[PDB]
């Protein structure tokens, strides 16, 4: 037999209080978005609780992606 | 077909690059200018008609301008024997010729690929190898003064009216795409390290200059004059194959150095 | 006067593999070799996952593209080293996944090793007659010093009695991934 | 098209300049040397050029005092075209026929060596 719970292991991250956040956890979360051997360089978190409601999270990779000169692949 | 081919040739030349199911079928709708038709395009399929018997594979060249390639230093040997060649002088022509490598049992080989040889009469073999076995020391001692730029210098058969020329290697890039890549806008700058093609120099032991070098070679072991003459001739040869120098002042000074002797008194 | 906008490229050619085996090495640390192994194993597993045969994976059929990336070729170390299953010409269908598994094993082992087995004695007719009766066994002295324990155990366990009870691909992949992510330094 | 004198040179006999409405050397080269050039019409439109001379390098002064004597001389034409082409090469442009160029330098060095026949 086998029991496999790892189908969901990455906890959602864009909901917590911005102040209580360290850098390492950003590190592990960024690891499990693109399988690689490196960390990020900068991050950005904010939100706009206006008449529109939403939130966003952005990263800045260290090394440029090698495949950006395509034309119409699935972006 | 003349008015059609002048307009939408870009589409076919691109399509031949990226497709696999239908490539052999598309290998005949191309029209080129050959060295038997002054101002008329010639089909390559119809070209398959008239070749010699012992010959193998089609011969071709790629250049930058029609006239610039029309009279090139390499050709002056393969043109005297009555063969037939074609000119693909356009950036996409390199893309087409790079991928396609065959046509109806034949091969596509260009002039500047690691010293091509053509079958011919027997008696020329012995004199050429005599030049091989007699001119080993000048070929030996010239590599010392030239540091690690060229790979090898030899005597081959593409030169009848020019002393020197430059040819590339099989595993590597070619001269015209060396400029298609620099002229390309959105590209990385880490790729030049690896697949630059190593360079080969070719000498002609017919021009009296090379023989005049021999007397000072066995006469003087080394001095300033040999260094000056060799760097001058090499830098001139670098221009001969469409290569662009990195320090034009260095050669401009060397060309201005003697025009002052032309009228006499420098000082 | 009527400006413009930038234009992009198309793509570039990669280099081969087998050329690297004899002439030019350009040796970095073996981590790159293990990375090559894991990408190529993943690729061939994906290919075979759709019940797809290959009928050959000769070491020249690999193009080392940008960085270290394998592109599998088809057109023209184990080019004469397949099982006598090829020599079997009974029922005209000896083809099976077992030959592909064994060929991948020997090819990757030699690619790690870096040099050719069986280069001293070469007699095709006598080799095949000896295959008929008195078949040989692989040499054991020809082995690398730093042979990883997991891979050594896998390759030793692959062929014991019959070349038919070989394992199935993803546990090989799991062994690859555990051995890779079990010895970076710690 | 035009020839004039300006203040841009200290040690060069001549240099080349572009028009106020015209692509520079590198721009024209990079534009024409890229695939999908579509050179059918746009190619035959741009790259106007001019020329300048410094009145300081004594070569131009001796050239002028030679030309004031003979108005239909022989060495004047090949000398001036040689200077024009050399400034052309050492300015970012590309020559139309390198073979003739190399031929001129080859004959020059040969005659300097005094070979003849």
């Amino acid at each position: 037999y086998i029991d496999q719970e790892e189908l969901n292991k990455t906890k959602p991250i864009w909901t917590r209080n911005p102040d209580d956040i360290t850098q390492e956890e950003y590190g592990e979360f960024y690891k499990s978005l693109t399988n690689d051997w490196e960390d990020h360089l900068a991050v950005k978190h904010f939100s706009v609780e206006g008449q529109l409601e939403f939130r966003a999270l952005l990263f800045i990779p260290r090394r440029a992606p090698f495949d950006l000169f395509e034309n119409k692949k699935k972006k | 077909y003349k008015k059609f081919y002048e307009a939408f040739s870009k589409n076919l030349k691109l399509g031949i690059h990226e497709d696999s199911t239908n490539r052999r079928r598309l290998s005949e709708l191309l029209r080129y200018h050959t060295s038997q038709s002054g101002d008329e395009m010639t089909s390559l399929s119809e070209y398959v008609s008239r070749m010699k018997e012992t010959q193998k594979s089609i011969y071709y060249i790629t250049g930058e301008s029609k006239e610039q390639v029309a009279n090139s230093a390499f050709v002056e040997r393969v043109r005297k024997r009555g063969f037939e060649v074609v000119y693909m002088t356009e950036p996409i022509d390199e893309y087409c010729v790079q991928q396609l490598k065959e046509f109806d049992g034949k091969s596509l080989v260009s002039v500047t690929k690691e010293g091509l040889e053509l079958p011919e009469d027997e008696e020329e073999k012995k004199k050429m190898e005599e030049s091989k076995a007699k001119f080993e020391n000048l070929c030996k001692l010239m590599k010392e003064i030239l540091d690690k730029k060229v790979e090898k210098v030899t005597i081959s058969n593409r030169l009848v009216s020019s002393p020197c020329c430059i040819v590339t290697s099989t595993y590597g890039w070619t001269a015209n795409m060396e400029r298609i890549m620099k002229a390309q806008a959105l590209r990385d700058n880490s790729t030049m390290g690896y697949m630059m093609a190593k360079k080969h120099l070719e000498i002609n032991p017919d021009h009296p200059i090379v023989e005049t070098l021999r007397q000072k070679a066995e006469a003087d072991k080394n001095d300033k004059a040999v260094k000056d003459l060799v760097v001058l001739l090499f830098e001139t040869a670098l221009l001969s194959s469409g290569f662009s120098l990195e320090d034009p002042q260095t050669h401009s000074n060397r060309i201005y150095r003697m025009i002052k002797l032309g009228l006499g008194i420098d000082e | 006067t009527k400006p413009q906008l930038a234009i992009v490229t198309q793509w570039c050619e990669g280099s081969s593999l087998y050329h690297h085996l004899h002439i030019i090495e350009t040796k970095f640390e073996m981590i790159k070799l293990i990375d090559i192994a894991r990408q190529t194993a993943q690729g061939m597993d994906y290919l075979h996952a759709k019940s797809i045969i290959h009928r050959d994976l000769k070491s020249n059929n690999i193009f080392l593209h940008e960085d270290l990336t394998v592109k599998i070729g088809d057109f023209g170390g184990s080019i004469l080293w397949m099982a006598p299953e090829v020599i079997r010409m009974q029922d005209k269908n000896p083809y099976s996944f077992q030959s592909d598994v064994y060929a991948f094993g020997i090819v990757l082992y030699e690619l790690m090793t870096g040099q050719l087995p069986y280069s001293n004695i070469n007699n095709r007719d006598q080799i095949i007659f000896m295959v008929g009766r008195g078949y040989l066994s692989p040499d054991l002295s020809k082995v690398r010093s730093n042979c990883p324990k997991a891979m050594k155990r896998l390759m030793a366990e692959c062929l014991k009695k019959k070349r038919d009870e070989r394992p199935l691909f993803p546990q090989i992949l799991a062994s690859i991934e555990l051995l890779a992510r079990s010895l970076p330094k710690i």
